[PDB]
């Protein structure tokens, strides 16, 4: 194949220079499990067992024994396939654009295929990270002109049937009010017998700036970490800052029994076999990726939104 | 690396183009060698 | 002016809103089977980049010059300044991309018209529009030139007001 | 490659049947040197030296010696890539259009790829020869609708800063007046220190026919051509003078030295026609192919080309 | 048409046309009759 497909050879040789997605920091190693599906839906069945009565004491002769029942639940997850197109120079034409210490037309903004693919993959990975964190797809800073997505395609911030807290616009600068809302949400959190697990908190830069203020020689961050340790059996509590969030606070456990990410094994950018060619030196290539696959149990994510208006 | 040599076998289109250019240059050289004003 | 436009002492500083560049790729959504033609343009009369152009057959070659919607041949999507060559998408083909406008305050969904300078303006100026142009985004200023995302699909049957 | 690309195989098989360009006769072998470029510009630097003072006599002990300076000039040349398209028959479809005497569709003007490529290459070579000689690209006999070219792209006929002479309309048949203008131009020629070199003259067929008349009462044993050759030898240090006839010229006489130090041709190594890899295909029997060629690369020192134009109107 | 300058992207390119001429040569038969003496 590499004897015939120069583009495949270049992708193989430069695939290692693409940095790892930052979304890996928001999940434990066990929480992520790949699936084999490009586009469509997949039904996951979860089995459980329960006790019908008290156990039976084995003494002398007896035939009537207590029973153990079973139950099942079916969850459907939707996966979507998306594509991008980019222009690049042609392999037989790169020799006429190999300048000193660089290749490509500065005037025409044309690059060799390897560099073009690397940059496009980086941008697509950024988009995928934004979707996983927020659940929306947009390319504007205002978050408008969103691409409409299918049902059963949720992110951490917009997952339904979770704890949602709202801080009024009049209390947007009152860390005491924000922490009161956080405590109420933590009280409403329901982890059951899986409480002994590390917890993850994601905050916006403004909330990060507010957290390091003195508590009203203790910090709001320290108080929050202690409060979360009170509920998670004093496991680890990780704090992360993301520029993809705005006046939002996300708190959720890192337990694979409560929240699981089942992405398609084609989620990350992959080249397409089709390459547009003509008589000129410019060619076009396509990159494919897949979105969807976040599954969570009910009332295990706390989402605090601080209204600005 | 010229089309004149029948033993030459191109491997790809870039080699074919280089062979075409070399053939043109060799033909010009031969024309100048055989020219008598 | 030009598209590339220079040595810098320092480099210029998320993925969102990085397409707001004068030399950005004109087609927001491209497609194979789109017809692209080459023409000459006047190197001292008007710079046709990202403007509606018309065919002017001169005594030496057919040039493209910025023109109005009434006599528009297509949209100039790219220019090669080294050869002073303009690349034109004919009006018979659809377009969805960024074009030069003169009004810094245009909202989304508004009807638009190309003026004599090959510039997007509001269709309420009075001239009867003959092309279907709609604003897909608010106009943004690059500091100064105003650009806007538009969708152009063919001619309009009866000229509007 | 030949086991996969029939078009490439056929081009390799039939490339030898295209005749050499006629422009090779207008230059000496040393005057032509290929360059590796397709489109863009290329710079050439020429270095010169000069004496600052009289030489220093070396006697006894001396520390101060006369110096020799240096200077340079830079010349920029432009190259342009051009392409043509042509339709032909698909390789697998030739058997259904084979005939007892030929192959192809006469009623629809469809040829096999090899013949179509040969004809297109011949036409493009004619166009390239015309551009090299005249400095302009056009497909009309009137010479209008010229393709606009890049700066620093000239031919032998439109090279700036040369000697230009114009024979008036009323003297369009007076060979004596034509020779008067030619002598004035040859006097105005400035060859510097490279004057001892062969010279080349190119004339239109009408001028060539006028040049074989007996010299003028008419004289015997001497022709106007002989008189012109003697006049040119008066300035080229009695070196060789060559005369050529070209139908591309029209009422023009072009005189220039065949010395690489004065006039040089640095064409792109891809100037002559070259097939393109892309071949348009569909479900029918008709396919399309493309041919590329590069123009540009004539460099000449100033005031070393004499151009005499005989006016008709 | 004039050749196309290959810079940036373009798919609309000047073409080279071909033509076929059919040359025909006609041959005609003609006859004379003359009188003579059988085997003045």
């Amino acid at each position: 194949l590499f004897d015939e497909n120069y583009y495949a050879k270049a992708v193989a040789n430069i695939i290692g220079e693409v940095k790892d997605p930052i979304m890996y920091k928001w999940f434990s190693p066990d929480q992520i499990e790949d699936v084999d599906l490009q586009m469509g839906y997949q039904k996951t069945v979860k089995w459980d067992a329960f006790l019908n009565a008290n156990p039976t004491t084995i003494a002398n002769e007896v035939n009537t024994i207590s029973t153990i029942g079973f139950s099942s639940e079916v969850v459907r997850l939707n996966y979507l396939k998306l594509q991008y197109k980019f222009r690049h120079l042609k392999q037989t034409s790169e020799k006429f654009y190999t300048s000193d210490s660089y290749i490509g037309d500065i005037n025409n903004n044309l690059l060799p295929f390897a560099q073009a693919y690397k940059l496009a993959s980086s941008e697509i990975i950024k988009l995928i990270n934004h979707f996983v964190l927020t659940g929306t797809v947009s390319i504007q800073k205002d978050g408008k002109n969103q691409k409409r997505l299918l049902p059963n395609m949720y992110g951490l911030l917009n997952m339904p049937e979770q704890i949602k807290e709202e801080v009024a616009s009049g209390d947007k600068d009152k860390m005491d009010k924000i922490f009161e809302k956080i405590e109420a949400g933590l009280s409403k959190l329901e982890l059951g017998d899986e409480f002994s697990t590390p917890m993850m908190v994601i905050v916006d830069p403004a909330t990060s700036l507010k957290l390091v203020k003195p508590y009203a020689c203790e910090k709001w961050e320290d108080v929050l970490i202690q409060t979360i340790k009170a509920i998670n059996n004093r496991e680890d509590v990780y704090i992360e800052t993301s520029n993809l969030l705005k006046h939002k606070i996300l708190i959720y456990p890192l337990n694979s029994e409560l929240i699981k990410f089942k992405p398609s094994k084609y989620m990350l950018p992959t080249p397409n076999e089709q390459v547009d060619k003509d008589s000129t030196d410019v060619a076009h290539s396509y990159i494919d990726f897949v979105l969807g696959g976040l599954l969570a149990t009910r009332k295990t994510i706390l989402q605090v939104n601080i209204k600005q208006s | 690396a010229s089309l004149l040599d029948s033993n030459f076998v191109p491997i790809n289109f870039t080699e074919f183009v280089q062979a075409i250019s070399n053939t043109y240059k060799q033909r010009r050289i031969q024309f100048y060698e055989n020219l008598k004003r | 002016y030009s598209k590339s436009m220079i040595e810098n002492k320092v480099f210029s500083s998320c993925f969102k809103s990085k397409n707001e560049r004068v030399d950005a790729y004109s087609f927001a959504c491209s497609s194979y089977t789109d017809k692209i033609e080459e023409y000459l343009y006047d190197p001292a009369n008007s710079f046709p980049y990202k403007r509606g152009v018309k065919l002017v057959p001169k005594e030496n070659s057919i040039y493209v010059e910025v023109g109005a919607d009434t006599d528009m041949y297509g949209i100039c999507v790219d220019v090669c300044e080294f050869s002073c060559t303009a690349y034109v998408l004919p009006i018979t083909n659809n377009f969805e991309g960024y074009l030069v406008t003169r009004n810094p305050s245009i909202k989304i969904g508004e009807i638009l018209d190309i003026n004599n300078n090959g510039v997007i303006i509001k269709a309420g100026g009075g001239p009867p529009t003959a092309i279907n142009i709609y604003a897909l985004s608010d106009s943004f200023t690059i500091n100064s030139i105003n650009l806007i995302k538009v969708a152009i699909f063919g001619n309009r049957g009866l000229e509007k007001t």
